[PDB]
RNA sequence: GUACCGAUUGAAUGGCUUAGUGAGGCCUCAGGAUCUGCGCGGAGAAUUUGGACAAACUUGGUCAUUUAGAGGAACUAAAAGUCGUAACAAGUCAUUAAAGAAAUUUAAU
RNA sequence: AUUCUUGGAUUUAUUGAAGACUAACUACUGCGAAAGCAUUUGCCAAGGACGUUUUCAUUAAUCAAGAACGAAUAGGGAUCGGGUGGUGUUUUUUUAAUGACCCACU
């Protein structure tokens, strides 16, 4: 039906990283992050900044051809907080509104 | 999802088309000049007129579209004539309803320009159908209103295609422009499958091209590229008068970012700017219109480099234009586009780091403007001085081994010549500015009281002062004796990149990361005026002799005269 | 300004035999020039997809399958089985208080000389009409449990190359063989395989590769 | 900054020139890394005595001008810098047909 | 604020290297005289309870000096290990059986 990819949302603290890849995971596209979309060095995980960057990330992916995508949520992991970040829920809600598809998602927290 | 309809040059919306769910990507206009249908990624076609009437749903295939063209009896996209697809397929339809007449499947590569230009007869007694936009080959298709089709020839003579052209009369005996994504456009021959001549100006992928309203072998032709346009002669091959592919003109525009600027014309005519592009664009000053049409020389951009340009400079009359880039070389260009090699006087090799600043000595008529004083990030500075022929004509090596002046540990960011040839001071990123003599290359003076590196230094033309800029929000002015610090200006709300005097030795004009230009005076040391019509970082500056027009540099391509 | 997405080849993935539908998905490679041709450049890309998303059987939503590229032919490329892994949600669902976690590992060669190390997970259940709240092991039965798994896993490997072993991993026939033999010691619960990974592929060897293709 | 007096004739160039220095090819007595051919020649590198022709290079002095110019006397610039002193000024609605699945187009009243 | 960054930082996929530790299970449970003790497997001895119709025959106990190692009254319920019994079950479409379980006794 569609052409697929993985979105791999890395919701850390004081930043949010979103970058969609190919099916293999070596080929990248639209790497744009949440900290880019405001300049105060404090709201870098604020959800309106997360909703801002997720729109522009879904913008270029809609302009290349990718329409369906898996997400892989990911915290900082290891000896860190192991907790999904602030700009993870609204950002997943932001790109799902953009006109893409969401299905069969899971967790890639390094939990050792 | 914006496909909006306008009228006469007011530009008001007549009707808004956002109905279809996929994003509209392509659109073309009509020979009826009233109807418009857009190409999209859902293969969705909607024929609409402007009063408005947005007719019958045509829905018979998916895929995506990246090329479209019309016809007077088949007035739709390449979904009706053929099929704009992501796998490549020709589909036969009609102006009558959604029945499918014939089908044609030959491609294995994606191609969207299957009928990117018409065959105007659709009977082809000696005519052809040309096609290619993604499959990187050129195919020659027949047309049959009732039977299957035939391939006339295939052309693997290309390596990449984006758009195909076709002669207006349709015989193909004359010139046929084919624009490919391989930074190459060609003149081909349809009945023989051979090229006339191939032309290689650009270093970037060609964009898609439409049509000219001209007939056969034309009078002019326009080539599309990145923020530049060029007009080409119409033979390119022994056709009417000339051959061995050439370029008629290359009209320059403006780039978003600018590093430096310097007046070229001896009566302050020409400005040359150095950008992220590896070219020399000379529009700005005499052109109070848009793109260039009124510079009194052959308008043509220069290229002799492989990377971006760092700093550029010229002398008074403007015959020698020395430029600096990241290709470790120094190249000087001529005013009126003449030389012995191409347009280059000489290219100077010997830099072991990037060439980040360039400078000329003072004018006399010759000699000093024939010379070159360039700078590199190898913590040295290099003077190329060969007086016995006319210098800047030949490759010169005079300072490569140990004649170079090396006392730096952080890089020099600028360099300035005094009105006399004796002393010159260069500023450096290690919070100092050094005076060296030009006759010997010996350390004359060391001037330093700063808190950040020094990006620009320049002299007064009465050689009584010194003007330098540092990132501690201050502009500092020194004496001519270097026994006493003269003046220290503060008031700039951020760092200052570049400072300069006026030619009447009246005012100090500064440029920095504030967002507005400031003109302090060098006489009372106060604020004569500030000027605020910017919101980006200011990086370059240039001063005319008369003092009314002052040109500035921004981060978006805006040149404000005052 | 380059816009590489008008230059990248659009390309697809073909799957091996002992599966459901051999259509998988898409990638993006490069433009095939000379000096960086696209075929010889990568040759080793890794596809990691849940097998339930390809088999269709929805009672397999864990146990993702790792793939590895071998050959390329012109809007087709063929891949090979590299690894098998559980999701983190599946095993951390299992680990309950007041029971015993028994693991096993074994290094064992296949028929064709793929050397692969699998793991093992074993958990203790309560019987019917238990009174006590834990039902642990004895710390010598765990020796009697690890040993029975260790001799069974060396029997099933080195036979009828890895696709048939892949054809046993999918309906998890291995777990019943663990189940019946080791029940006489102590009964058990959930036991699965939890991993298989390879490190000693012998050679290129196109000859046996095309025997699975239609 | 400009015009002038004046020591250094310093550096550049021009006139004259003491002094030292000297490329290059020509011939001939000797020589052989090397060549297709019914006893060996066309061709050919180094080295070599003598003889004719020979451009020209380096530096010192005399004189002029520029530059550098100690020192000596002006003009202009800087309204400039400090201090003292003086007076003025200044707050197309509805019902309803036709095409169109939907909008929309057109007619009717 | 410090730092890194177009010779590409951060993120992504593939490897190799170095050091470190056994994550949910992990308990008011076990072991050790104490200080202490958590990956598998092999080897080397040491130890306790239980069972014993084997054996020595007062061989006992407690503690200045001193040494090794370490900064330097009588019930109840649950649980660990061993043993005994079973009008007992379960694994047994395999004949047996090891083993887990149910209950009593110590």
């Amino acid at each position: 039906s569609q052409v697929f990819g993985v979105a791999r949302i890395y919701a850390s603290f004081n930043d949010t990283f979103v970058h969609v890849t190919d099916l293999s995971g070596k080929e990248t596209i639209a790497r744009v992050t949440g900290g880019m979309k405001v300049k105060a060095d404090r709201d870098e995980s604020s959800p309106y900044a997360a909703m801002l960057a997720a729109q522009d990330v879904a913008a270029k992916c809609k302009e290349v051809g990718i329409t369906a995508v898996h997400v892989k949520i990911r915290a900082t992991g290891g000896t860190r907080t192991k907790t999904p970040g602030p700009g993870g829920q609204a950002a997943l809600r932001a790109l799902a509104r953009s006109g893409l598809r969401i299905g069969r998602i899971e967790d890639v927290t390094p939990v050792p | 999802q914006l496909l909006k309809i306008f009228h006469l040059k007011t530009g008001k919306v007549v009707r808004s088309m956002k109905i279809s769910s996929p994003s509209y990507i392509l659109d073309a206009d009509s020979t009826s000049t009233l109807l418009a249908v857009g190409g999209t990624d859902g293969s969705i076609i909607v024929v609409d007129i402007e009063n408005g009437y947005i007719t019958h749903s045509f829905k018979g295939h998916g895929g995506t579209i990246s090329s479209l063209k019309f016809y007077g009896q088949l007035n739709s996209k390449i979904w009706l004539l053929a099929s704009g697809d992501t796998n490549g397929m020709v589909k036969v339809w009609d102006l009558v309803k959604r029945k499918c007449l014939h089908t044609l499947q030959e491609h294995t590569s994606a191609v969207r320009g299957l009928d990117i230009i018409e065959v105007p007869d659709n009977d082809e007694p000696s005519l052809n159908l040309l096609s290619g936009g993604r499959d990187d080959i050129i195919n020659l298709w027949d047309f049959n209103m009732k039977k299957k089709c035939k391939l006339l020839k295939t052309l693997p003579v290309n390596q990449q295609v984006e758009s195909c052209g076709f002669l207006k009369d349709g015989d193909g005996k004359r010139i046929i422009y084919t624009a490919g994504g391989d930074a190459i456009f060609q003149l081909i021959d349809s009945e023989s499958g051979s090229v006339l001549k191939r032309t290689n100006k650009p270093i970037e992928e060609l964009f898609i091209i439409g049509v000219l309203p001209i007939l056969s072998n034309s009078q002019m032709f326009l080539v599309l590229s990145d923020q530049t346009l060029q007009l080409i002669n119409v033979e390119e091959d022994l056709k009417n008068d000339e051959d061995t592919i050439q370029v008629t003109s290359s009209i320059a525009g403006n780039h978003g970012i600018i590093a430096d600027m310097r007046y070229v014309g001896p009566e302050l005519n020409k400005l040359a700017l150095a950008t992220n592009s590896p070219s020399l664009r000379i529009i700005p000053v005499p052109d109070l219109s848009g793109p260039e049409a009124s510079l009194p020389l052959d308008v043509e951009i220069y290229e002799g480099h492989e990377d971006l340009l760092n700093s550029l400079d010229a002398t008074e009359d403007g015959l020698w234009i020395a430029t600096a880039s990241k290709d470790n070389t120094a190249i000087v260009w001529r005013y009126n586009e003449n030389s012995c090699k191409f347009d280059i006087y000489a290219k100077y090799i010997g830099h072991s780091a990037a060439v980040t600043a360039v400078g000329l000595p003072n004018i006399v008529s010759k000699g000093y403007p024939e010379f070159l004083l360039t700078a590199s990030n190898d913590l040295t500075i290099k003077k190329w001085i060969i007086p016995k022929p006319t210098a800047s004509m030949d490759v010169q090596i005079i300072k490569v081994s140990e004649y170079t002046r090396h006392a730096h540990e952080k890089d020099i960011n600028a360099l300035s010549v005094s009105p006399n040839d004796s002393i010159f001071a260069t500023a450096s990123y290690d919070k100092t500015c050094k005076i060296w003599n030009l006759e010997n290359g010996e350390l004359e003076a060391t001037l330093a009281n700063h808190k950040r590196g020094l990006w620009d230094v320049s002299f007064c033309q009465y050689d009584k002062l010194l003007a330098t800029s540092s990132g501690d929000k201050t502009v500092k002015i020194w004496s001519l004796d270097t026994f006493s610090v003269m003046k220290t200006l503060e008031g700039h709300t951020n760092a200052v990149q570049r400072c300069s005097f006026i030619n009447k030795q009246k005012q100090l004009i500064s440029c920095g990361a504030d967002g507005l230009i400031k003109i302090w005076d060098c006489s009372s040391g106060e604020c004569l005026k500030t000027l605020d019509g910017h919101n980006n970082r200011l990086w370059a500056l240039s001063t005319m002799n008369d003092g009314d027009m002052i040109v500035s540099a921004d981060a978006d391509g805006v040149f404000q005269f005052w | 300004v380059v816009d590489p997405f008008t230059r990248k080849e659009w390309f697809d993935i073909k799957a091996p035999s002992t599966f459901e539908n051999r259509n998988v998905g898409k990638t993006l490679v490069n433009k095939s020039t000379g000096l960086k041709s696209a075929s010889d450049a990568l040759k080793g890309r890794v596809v990691e997809v849940c097998l339930a998303d390809l088999q269709g059987s929805e009672d397999h939503s864990f146990r993702k399958i790792k793939l590895r590229v071998d050959e390329v032919q012109g809007k087709n490329l063929l891949t090979n089985f590299h690894g098998m892994d559980f999701t983190t949600d599946k095993l951390r669902s299992m680990v309950r208080k007041w029971q015993t976690l028994i693991e096993a590992n074994v290094t064992v060669k296949t028929s064709d000389d793929y050397v692969l190390r699998i793991f093992a997970i074993a958990f203790t259940r309560k019987q019917a009409n238990q009174v006590k709240r834990h039902s642990y092991a004895q710390s010598s039965h765990i020796r009697a449990i690890r040993k029975v798994i260790s001799e069974i896993l060396t029997k099933e490997v080195q036979g009828s190359t890895l696709a048939q072993l892949t054809s046993k991993l999918i309906p998890e026939v291995i777990n019943k063989e663990i189940e019946n033999a080791t029940k006489d010691i102590f009964p058990l619960q959930n036991i699965h395989v939890r991993k298989v990974k390879l490190l000693k592929q012998p050679k290129f060897d196109v000859g046996a590769l095309m025997a699975l293709h239609g």
